[PDB]
């Protein structure tokens, strides 16, 4: 899975 | 601080969130939820209501557990 905000 | 989402705090209230949620994603509602991770509604996008981590694009193989701590090493509820 890919961190993001 | 201290909480990001205090609406998202039950366990219940993550599982409820997982309507819709695509069957391309690979991971379960209930594997996701236990991690503290909800379903925004959008694709396979989660977030956390401890650190307001948020996390995309998983892949078989992927742990939730594991993928938070990893990512969010701040994050109290993985800790
Ligand atoms: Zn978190």
């Amino acid at each position: 899975a890919f961190p993001f905000f | 601080g201290h909480m990001r989402n205090p609406a998202m705090y039950s366990e219940e209230a993550r599982l409820k969130s997982f309507q819709n949620w695509p069957d391309y994603a690979h991971l379960t509602p209930r594997e996701l939820a236990s991690a503290g991770l909800y379903y925004t509604g959008i694709g396979d996008q989660v977030q956390c209501f401890a650190c307001g981590g948020k996390l995309k694009n998983w892949e078989p193989g992927d742990r939730a557990w594991s993928e938070h701590r990893r990512h969010f090493p701040n994050c109290f509820f993985v800790l």
